[PDB]
């Protein structure tokens, strides 16, 4: 689970 | 108690970015190992009737994209209290009620690029696993219906760089084989592009399971921006996957899409996004599963902030089509 | 064995710094979840008396003002031999026999802004975990009084970056109900303000704990230090604290002060801080508790070091109080 | 299970790199703490009859020269099957076979500086401990002989940032008391100085272990490298080191050596490296050592690279001479 | 002697306000005769010394947006006393020395809106003309170097319903072609949304007269602003101008802008204004000029004051841009 | 009458498109030969008070990137008629009132990639050269003031091919050692991606040369286009270029950029162009020059039209900088 | 055999389109009769196997917004031939495949300004009831899916006036207590707006009845349409339902939206529809029913055709909401 946003 | 996910992606892509040397680079074949070691317990205190839990889960220790190496409290990690009146609350790093229905079982499999992190709305859409956050979890009242619900501050707020905070809820209900969720989230004090943002999302979505080994999930999510200088942003998304159980197989079909950005009344052109992923699985154990997965990303061509430059989307690297092999095996 | 120490605090900072967004930014409700995993064993080697020991225990796992995440190693983590006569020695990484006196008793509760890295004096004052460490911890001689005593590398020189170095030596002793504390360290070679230093700090104190349930420390610390142009470096600093522990309560009062930093003879105004504080404490269980804190720290007003630059202390953020509650569990 | 390798080395190296401040800085006392935990596991699947196999390993909790500190998947950290019939299959981040032959025997004690990660060739030797990899270890056939053969993805494909590749393989062969061994390891698409590389090293040696006590290796080490403008770089070395284990106890002579590199059929004054190195060991315990241990490195003086600026090497730093003693535990 | 100003100015205004029926109102073809007739006298008192000096100006007889008719008193209207030595002094209705340079050379042609009364700061940024105002005019001292100073009583004071009051100070100093000016005005006891203010504002600037024909000005603005609830306020502006004459033509061209305001440290997004404008003008007369004028206003969109209202701006009605001719005469 | 420029430019170009096989193509030293021969001439008619003129012009010999050989009515070829009176009509082939503004001064020196032919946006910005073309060119009226007029068929009419067509006014005015420029140009019934457009352009720019050596250009260009599904776009450009002229000799520095195209008020990401540009000019005798010029192009990273395929731009083949010397000869 | 059915609705419109008076118009209370009268007979022929069938179905006798009177024919009026092994086959006015399916279930209750006859799409996106046609209704084969299928001229074909046709199919699948649907229809030959249309609707549905009293309908309709001079057109919509059943009484909920049109690859803003709708009805008989409904129109806000003409809708009158009671009664 989680994102990887930039 | 020590746990524990094995997972192991062995994952070709293939890029169509506009730039060869890019395609080169960010395509190929790569291993995504999202494996991760977990500690957690339970504890009776004397001079306090609800149970303390507590627990550390570590991050993914070698995926895709990234270095090798993991620490301790990547993932959920945080301290607590339950009872089997009111449920159970959560003090630290938690899944936000709204992002643990993104995330599964709308994000299954390979929709994450679209549904999840991706997208072109200002702001913050929602968090996703935050710190400095509680969370309350109700018990299933009836066995048939229950409530998520967390507030928490934001991610500039948890370096003592900011004031951003935000509120969620979720709630499921039971209706014979089918489950039906809802959820909401609110950011505030989101400082970016140079505004202020107030985030809105809201999420309905249905879940089947059936005796005929068909099972299916559907999501429509809504998300509504402002910014401080009066300019408002829409978005609205979708997911679902259709699933056929035979024996120890398991076909499931994938589609996720965000639609066009409104900015103020208007609508952007080519700021949509959408998935298509096929799966197929074989429950080589009780505990543990191989599965083979195609899927094809069709991203947004870009947009500007309100800041004068490129707003950052999951489609800023370019479309791509990904061909994965895995397993993922849990203790 | 695995051991643990689960703790989670959730305290609101409301700062007065000059600046209302910083005020903002810097305060607000945060959780510090100053969770950590270890690793510990005993072994008797077949071909060496003395006992070998080691341990490895793991970072705070998120933080307040900090990101999530730790790794193994971050805290006390050593190897080392041990004999009933004549002690243990540790090698690796360890709190120097001064700093662990400046914590304990005598940062808590919440005194470490003015008492642990707080302060105006130049250089290193003293070191606290420090890698690249030998330790020696005497026995309890005669059951009456017992010697702490290391010697390492720098900051700097353990990145191969220097040649700081430093030395260390405390020493406690029981007479009753008190205990006499004293320690020294000597920190050299180290390079700061575009100057190299030499840091001598010296401490005395006293703790005590009497049948009736009050207790008590008191410590009063002098810091030196010498920079490389000539320039002289004085100042001195105390920490106390008052409590009562009555039943499965205990009530603490705590006070510490750096007074106003001397160079080459003047006294620099409005260089000082202190912290008062205050903290209700429940004993939940015998490995746990829950707290509830207040404390008001009042920073000095800034100062610039030997390249007209300003130095960095805990005020540099400007003045704050705190309100907390927490819990605390051991295993 | 956990596991763990307790490993403590304090080591003292005096420089000679013809900069004062440059010989103070890295030379000194330092502790090298390379322990480490891991965890690992098998698990025999309902529905496929090899065994699963995984290993999660962490990283040097404090080596010299790094700060404190190493996350879980640092070190071979991997999913994999096997099966008593064609041996194992490894997924992840593991040794490439001819590395695992650089450091074991071939890099012990001390060798490591010249004959590991020492040399002057442009490009990439070989990989050291690669992610994203597929190794495939095949049984010891009749007891006697055995192939490692794997093929990984390079570096910078490992971040998304290149396309780099590599394919490597090595055999053993038991004959008595000696072990023949043969290595090959080729790596493609290597971008480094501005231009793009092809490498290719073999490897041939020799391991002996006699009744009487005398043991031994040694290794030669060929390494070629192709620019994409055409330029050709060709470097020697070898490595050998012979012990005598009598009682509790190891005496060890090591040699390694790097000769001068040779660029489009130009030697290069002064492109070679070597060291030696005298190491007594101690068995205090059936799962520990201890020993001491001092060498000798004497290093290239410098080269530049194809963009005519200085190549980077294990010598950049400084000759440098080592004296230190040590702890082994495993568990 | 009688005096007047005849000037009449046809302007045609679109603006875009978010209303098309506002658009309709606020919007069209307008004549805003500034006409002015007015009375002025020298008297030298047969018992005092300074010459006794007295004037009466009416007010725009029918300007655009207001009914027609003006009474004899609405613009400069004072009695004085004046000598050779020490300048001169006004008792009555008069610019205040900060007012006088924002309005000239800084509000022409067509910044007004902008650096005159624009703006989103609270309180009152400065008074223009005043009642009840002592105003002290130096000579201009060695030719070089001129004062402007006054005092007097706030606009609610002088109806007898408050207490308001100010004072403000501003310099020329003439270097060659250039003149550099300062100017300082301070409102205090301000009653406002609920609040008493304190303004504070400063200015900047030079002006340059060139042999060939070119002219231009230049100011920096600074408005800062206090509540009695602890609010501050604080917000930027500037202006420029470039000029060229030549024959019975001048050429020019105008910016002016307010930056966004600053509110207790948090800048609040989109509360600035600029124009834009350009005007030819032609000589038609010694006594008069005809002119053309066009101009782009873009102003702030909206902000709330501290009694949760809008505070009104220049802006409040919205942008627009106007287009002109007008015709001055002097006599 | 015969008549001639004798052009050579040698140019190397340095490319980085994102695949260096295409940088290898693209790139390298060149001649650009755009020599070219023509004939003109001048006939009073017996019957016809205005003069006959008419001119043919061939093409260049040689350019960069293209074959060898040009024929004659390649560039301006052409019937008309002067009066001293009324000006001078022109019948054929001949530059747009617009293009000729666009091209000097305003894309020299070699800053035409991005201002001349650059851009993103759909339809026909300008024409450029244009056969089947009426073009009226005004006398100076008052020595001050003149107009530059045409009408004319389209690209795809002028080969039956099609309705397009096109008309553009441009007007010059002399203020001093300044020159006011203002152009316009609509195309019509241009078809394009589908559709068909309309486009409207238009430009203000100013000239000027001072008798100290300075001289200047600047020009602000604004297209906007509409296609016939409803689809609206909208560009900025500008170009400016700085020269000191001493002897023999003149320094140039020139800059031009397109910025970032806006489709139906979305603004595309990086779809803006810029050039900064050095030369320096050798006035080797009355009727030639030679030059060194050195400069550098930031294009935009692609863009679809509204067919869904990519829109060809000149930054379609990738960012370049080019070193060039040239000569140039008039006849 | 005579057959009925009696239909009254007393319908309260409140409009807001803008204008009063045409809000007054078409608002008010109403009666909408749809009751009519209709004959039909089966009828065995003596010389051919199928039966034959045959209806004539009146009109409704006064709809609102309309005058009063129907003829007999309006409705499904039809001969034909049925058998038990391939259905029937009809010929006349009746129902297309696809048609039937957006009626019912779809367009109840009150979906169909929105479902039936909304929608912004030019050409004609199905027929509704068409004379001229032919349709086949195979049976339910394995009592478990059925096929409709039917071609037809066309409206202007069918008065002489055109060569329009038409042809369309649909298919149900019974899968336990779920029906699922998709037709799909194309039209041919369709002249408006000065073109020559061809139209392709595609239709997918699902409706469930459960055992536990809830029933539910949802669709979802693509219809796509290319003119003869290259334009194309897309629309998307979808309706859906709820429906609570216990005793005499069913709570219904109905939502239906047209989204935006898209032509030749751009959006239309704000050419998107949507109705939420409610309804309580009551079994007041075995055959007849008592109800109250009530419904949002919220409608597009227009669009021009490919003539340059407002292209009519739904929503061309305005939105408006209706409360509703009604009785209908089946004989
Ligand atoms: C007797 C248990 C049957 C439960 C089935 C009800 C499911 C209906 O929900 C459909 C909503 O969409
Ligand atoms: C509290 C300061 C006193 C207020 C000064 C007001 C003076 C205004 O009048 C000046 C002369 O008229
Ligand atoms: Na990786
Ligand atoms: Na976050
Ligand atoms: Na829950
Ligand atoms: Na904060
Ligand atoms: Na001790
Ligand atoms: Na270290
Ligand atoms: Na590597
Ligand atoms: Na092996
Ligand atoms: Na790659
Ligand atoms: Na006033
Ligand atoms: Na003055
Ligand atoms: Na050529
Ligand atoms: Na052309
Ligand atoms: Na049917």
């Amino acid at each position: 689970d989680g994102a990887n946003s930039d | 108690e020590v746990y524990g996910i094995i997972a192991m992606q062995a994952a070709y892509r293939d890029y169509d970015s506009g730039d060869a040397k890019q395609d080169d680079n960010l395509g190929g074949m790569q291993l995504n190992n999202e494996s991760r070691i977990g500690f957690r317990g339970k504890k009776q205190f004397a001079n306090f009737e609800p149970t303390f839990i507590w627990q550390i889960e570590g991050g993914y220790v070698d995926p895709s994209f990234g270095g090798e190496g993991a620490g301790l409290g990547e993932r959920d990690t945080f301290v607590g209290f339950e009872s089997a009146s009111w449920g159970q609350v959560r003090l630290g790093r938690v899944l936000t009620p709204m992002y643990e229905l993104v995330d599964w079982p709308a994000s299954n499999p390979g929709l994450g690029d679209v549904y999840d992190w991706g997208g072109a709305i200002g702001g913050a859409k929602y968090q996703d696993r935050q710190s400095n956050t509680i969370r309350w979890d109700s018990p299933m009242y009836a066995d048939k219906f229950s409530i998520d619900a967390a507030v928490g501050a934001g991610d500039k707020a948890g370096l003592g760089a900011g004031d951003d905070y935000w509120g969620g809820i979720a709630a499921h209900y039971k209706l014979g084989p089918l489950q039906l969720d809802a959820a909401y989230e609110g950011n505030r004090n989101i400082e970016a592009e140079g505004q202020t943002w107030e985030n809105n999302t809201y999420l309905v979505g249905v879940q089947g399971w059936f005796e005929n080994g068909i099972s299916f999930f559907a999501q429509y999510k809504y998300m509504e921006a402002d910014a401080s200088n009066g300019v408002n942003e829409k978005q609205d998304a979708m997911s679902a996957g259709l699933m056929y159980t035979t024996g120890d197989w398991q076909y499931k079909l994938g589609y996720a899409a965000n639609f066009d950005l409104e900015r103020d009344g208007k609508t952007l052109s080519n700021t949509s996004d959408d998935v298509v992923s096929a799966q197929i699985m074989y429950f080589v154990d009780p505990s543990a599963v191989l599965y083979a997965r195609a899927r094809m990303n069709d991203f947004n061509e870009g947009l500007d902030g309100l800041d004068d430059a490129a707003r950052w989307t999951s489609g800023t690297n370019g479309d791509y089509n990904e061909y994965s092999v895995g397993v993922e095996y849990y203790f």
